[PDB]
């Protein structure tokens, strides 16, 4: 941009030699920058333009190489600038109000059902705040659902496997950890495997936390007993959906 | 006990959301008064850049004072419920409140009205999808996205047009304000529509140094916005 | 500017504290009733 | 597999062997923790340097011992390891700047060759066991290998795991029994090569079953090895060694007529990220490297990623790779490579006096410290005197110190994990509870 | 012989209300009830599937195969369940 503007400034200020330099348009460098910005943006007001023969020739030979450059760079530059983590940051632990962490299979229907069952008016006047932790950023419908629960739920994008994200949601003060399961899956063994991984990953960071989880098979639930810190006495749960069904 | 500051923070958070009847009333009032403030700015655009108007002998200034007092109360309610204070200070709604309410207070105090950064009220038009989602009216993903795109597009268009109007009517300070182009607000809206649409008739354009600079710095961020929003808005409407 | 903002903030905080205190004693002092 | 078998022979050997090849600069930390002493051993690399004219005199061997005090470096025509009874000195110097101080300063029972052990071929039906006979049979200080596999699973190759455990200087009475637990179909697939090996047992089932592990006497085993083959099928990062870890945990969580958390178990991981799940009483940070992780530093973890540095060391002087092959997997004699190339099946014959003479090799061993004539050096406060006495009395050189994790703190603790120290300084304090790496000779 | 509307919920459907239908989707609410007081889940396990005694969980964990033996007076005394 700057090189083309400077060339236009030089050409317009110093007229074509074959005309005895009689085409001095007297264009300031800022005016040439504005003209180059307008021309390569396809807008073309026409208030400022090149009148010398060399200036028109350079404009003609620069349109082809500059319009494509602008159209391929500006949207792409905007795209790279816009790469950001919307649901970042950590959760602030409020004193006197316990909070729980919900991870696993997070979806619009599952989250809505959990919220309408957890936060029903039927239960006593209890103020427990729910914090969600999922890798995939929520869509517009899930964000809209979270907006209707503005003072009761929060979302933090991250991976439960990462110990840093576990510290971000402050499991140290969390009352319980809840893991949802994708029941309608094509591989119950694979789903139980991933879920056993979270089970472990959560245990590695903080054994003292209590876990309420869903298991699609009974042998995987038995495998859950092999975890060192599967302290079901003080509190721990593993709902085997197949067993209960 | 359980924390008195936490209690008032939760109360404000419930009030900001449309979880109670008072919260819904406040949300609807915020919507209506934002629209009214935009209309008032539209009406006041025909007046000169600076003028002297008596507060108790004028019908518009009293309504504007009431509107910005309500906006100040809403800002206080939002600040009480805000999680992070520093990052709430940098929100777009906070910035427009800061640059909109104190100037009107000073104008009422000094009995002198200046059409400065009053065009920032159109940025308050952005916070409409959140308003609709709080009221549970706007649920499906497609309609949420359409409302978001429409609000962002219209707000950016109106804000850019207002900035161009202010810059062209009030010439560059280093030239002793000798570049008054006398552009109506509608003319600036038309110029912004033409420029960001790439068409560029050239009949209306910015001549001041600040106006040309803002045009240069706005082409890059507005041509892509138009080309990415208008076809997509049409697609969601269809 | 800043003085009016501080006044509005103080008024909002006072209103919230008063409403919370009023609701608290309205609810607890009549739990049995 | 050779490093795994070496760790089975002496725990923590795989970690120090891997650390000896990676180039690491010296680092210091202000806080007094277990990592502070460990980082002083990872700074020592494996180098090759020629000897001087002062050591080329009356005898090469006798000058080698007790000369490390002046040179401040450790020494380990042909391949030479612990030379007892122009030469390239295999040094364990911390850097290449001070390694220039040696030359510069001048004041049918065996196999066809006898390198390993061989016996008559066995049928798969003669070694398959059941929980009834497995519990009835007595096993103590043996080797248990947990194999994960399926019908379409890949091929690991267990011939390189039992080979290091059957060296020449390992008597038939001292040979460690090896038992494989897992699916029988995988063992049947691998049985075409796993039939000329003595003292081997196979128990069908799965390593995730407590009863199968209880039958094979897991509590008193010398080393438990977790290996997987199906990880090449799934491409999901989260699921990978999602296996292996569960078993390591069931091993730790077992209860005997005591808890199995102190059972020596080594796990092979394809993903370095999963190592944080091996231990619960440790700090888990994705930023830290594998060599800094506690389970790896304790010799209970191993990954193939630490072997990528082998190429750079091999390039600069090739003698290391054959030194590795003669230090692990028993020994890779030139003739044995040709024999494996031409038949692809180990076979043996009648022994000869020269065949039995091919037994002077010295192999690694783990030595305790609570009991023995060297009890005076248990808390002597000077590590140098310990290895000086070991060299000048019984002709044994020690790689370093196998030290308890919580031994550095004054207060007692119930921790059992021990990390490795390679070549401690001369003025290194000792602890009565300790283990010593050594290269024991034949007898 | 019933009204079929996709809008209505499963618990309102006649075949489910008559006990002739069951789906795992109705068990997702179990997590919320379990969280608030855990005693329910063991109550569920002792109300269905006969009974989940602490010892039986360990026995299933260690052998993964139900086995029995000669009865004892206390063994027969473990029968007061309704
Ligand atoms: C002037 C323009 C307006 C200035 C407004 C200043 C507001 C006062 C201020 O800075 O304190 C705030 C907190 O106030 C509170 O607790 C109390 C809320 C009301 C505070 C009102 C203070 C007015 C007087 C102040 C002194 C005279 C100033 C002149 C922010 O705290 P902090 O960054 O830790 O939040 C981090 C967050 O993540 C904690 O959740
Ligand atoms: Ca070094
Ligand atoms: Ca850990
Ligand atoms: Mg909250």
């Amino acid at each position: 941009w700057l090189t083309a503007a400077g060339f236009i400034h030089l050409v317009e200020n110093s007229g074509d030699p074959w005309e005895n330099f009689q085409n001095n348009q007297a264009l300031t460098y800022w005016e040439c920058v504005y003209l180059l910005m307008v021309t390569m943006s396809t807008v073309g007001y026409g208030d400022v333009y090149a009148k010398t023969t060399l200036g028109r020739l350079f404009m003609v030979f620069f349109i082809l190489g500059g319009l494509a450059m602008f159209a391929s760079y500006v949207p792409e530059i905007i795209e790279l600038i816009g790469n950001r983590k919307k649901y970042g940051g950590s959760y602030s632990a409020v004193s006197g109000r316990k909070h729980i962490v919900v991870c696993g299979h997070i979806t619009l229907e599952s989250v809505s059902n959990f919220l309408k069952d957890f936060l029903h008016k039927d239960r006593d006047d209890v103020n427990v705040e729910i914090v969600f932790l999922h890798n995939i950023s929520p869509n517009l419908e899930l964000e809209a659902l979270f907006k209707r629960h503005f003072t009761q739920v929060e979302f933090y994008q991250g991976s439960v496997l990462n110990p840093h994200d576990l510290a971000r949601v402050k499991i140290e003060s969390a009352d319980a950890c809840l893991i949802l399961a994708n029941k309608y899956c094509a591989d119950p063994d694979a789903e139980d495997a991933s879920n056993i991984m979270r089970v472990i990953s959560i245990k590695n960071y903080h054994p003292k936390i209590r876990i309420i989880t869903q298991m699609l098979q009974y042998h995987n639930k038995a495998h859950l007993l092999n975890i060192p810190s599967w302290n079901w006495k003080e509190g721990d749960d593993a709902i085997c959906l197949a067993e209960l069904k | 006990e359980v924390g008195w500051m936490t209690s008032v923070k939760d109360w404000a958070g419930v009030m900001i959301s449309a979880q109670t009847l008072t919260g819904r009333v406040l949300v609807v009032l915020v919507f209506a008064l934002s629209i009214g403030a935009l209309v008032i700015y539209f009406i006041d655009s025909s007046n000169p850049i600076e003028s002297c108007q008596n507060f108790y002998k004028d019908f518009t200034l009293q309504i504007d004072m009431a509107f910005n007092v309500f906006f100040l109360l809403y800002f206080g309610l939002r600040f009480i419920a805000a999680n992070d204070k520093l990052w709430f200070w940098l929100e777009v709604n906070s910035v427009v409140d800061f640059f909109t309410v104190p100037p009107v207070f000073v104008s009422v105090y000094l009995n002198r009205s200046w059409l400065g950064l009053r065009f920032l009220r159109a940025l308050r038009l952005i916070q409409f999808s959140e308003i609709l989602q709080f009221l549970n009216i706007l649920k499906t993903s497609n309609s949420i996205k359409l409302v978001n795109l429409l609000s962002i597009f219209i707000s950016t268009w109106l804000t850019a047009a207002g900035f161009i109007h202010l810059v062209e009517n009030s010439g560059d300070p280093w030239e002793n304000f000798q570049n008054n182009q006398a552009l109506t607000y509608w003319e600036c809206v038309y110029l912004l529509m033409v420029t960001m649409s790439t068409v560029g008739y050239g009949d209306v354009y910015a001549k001041t140094t600040l106006g040309r600079l803002f045009m240069v710095f706005f082409i890059l961020g507005g041509l892509a916005m138009f080309a990415s929003y208008v076809p997509e808005i049409i697609e969601l409407i269809g | 500017g800043p003085a009016s903002f501080l006044v509005s903030l103080a008024s909002c905080l006072a209103l919230g504290s008063g409403l919370t205190a009023c609701r608290a004693r309205r609810r607890r002092l009549r739990t049995a009733a | 597999l050779g490093f795994i078998a070496q760790s089975c022979l002496a725990q923590g050997l795989s970690t120090m062997l891997a650390n000896l090849f990676s180039m690491r600069s010296f680092i210091k930390i202000e806080e007094d923790t277990w990592q502070k002493y460990y980082l002083e051993g990872v700074s020592n690399e494996m180098y090759t340097e020629y000897l001087s004219s002062a050591f080329v005199g009356l005898s090469f061997p006798t000058v080698c011992e007790l000369c490390f005090v002046k040179l401040k470096l450790l020494m380990i025509s042909r391949i030479l390891i612990n030379p007892g009874n122009g030469t390239l000195g295999f040094f364990i110097a911390s850097d290449a700047k001070e390694v220039k101080r040696a030359f510069f300063y001048c004041k049918k029972k065996y196999d066809s060759t006898g390198m390993f052990h061989w016996c008559a071929p066995k049928e798969i039906e003669k070694v398959i066991l059941t929980r009834s006979e497995a519990a009835m049979t007595v096993l103590s200080g043996h080797v248990v290998v947990c194999i994960f596999g399926d019908v379409s699973s890949a091929l690991i190759g267990l011939r390189n795991l039992v080979m290091p455990l059957r060296a020449s200087n390992f008597h038939y009475h001292e040979l460690k029994h090896i038992v494989f637990v897992g699916s029988i179909e995988y063992l049947k697939r691998e049985w075409e090569t796993l039939h000329n090996f003595p003292k081997v047992s196979i128990l069908p089932g799965t390593p995730l079953s407590r009863a199968d592990l209880r039958a094979v006497n897991i509590n008193l085993c010398d080393m438990c090895v977790i290996l997987s083959a199906n990880q090449n099928n799934i491409d999901d990062t989260s699921l990978q060694d999602k296996e292996c870890i569960l078993a390591s945990l069931n091993i730790k969580s077992m209860q005997f007529d005591t808890t199995g958390v102190n059972i020596p178990i080594i796990t092979e991981l394809v993903n370095d990220t999963n190592v944080q799940f091996l231990d619960q009483d440790d700090d888990d940070d994705p930023d830290t490297e594998l060599y800094l992780t506690q389970p790896f530093a304790c010799g209970t973890a191993f990954a193939v990623s630490v072997l990528d540095s082998l190429m750079s060391a091999t390039y600069f002087n090739d003698n290391i790779l054959t030194l590795i092959r003669t230090l692990v997997t028993g020994g890779a004699t030139p003739e044995l490579e040709a024999l494996i190339a031409e038949e692809n099946a180990l076979r043996g014959g009648y022994s000869t006096p020269q065949t039995l003479a091919n037994r002077d090799r010295c192999r690694v061993a783990q030595l305790a410290l609570l009991d023995g004539p060297f009890a005076d050096l248990g808390d002597g406060g000077c590590y140098g005197d310990l290895f000086c006495k070991a060299l000048k009395t019984y002709n044994m050189l020690c790689f370093g110190i196998y030290r308890l994790r919580d031994a550095h703190l004054s207060t007692p603790s119930q921790c059992t994990k021990r990390y490795v120290i390679t070549n401690p300084p001369y003025e290194f304090e000792l602890v009565p509870t300790d283990l010593i790496f050594c290269l024991m000779q034949f007898d």
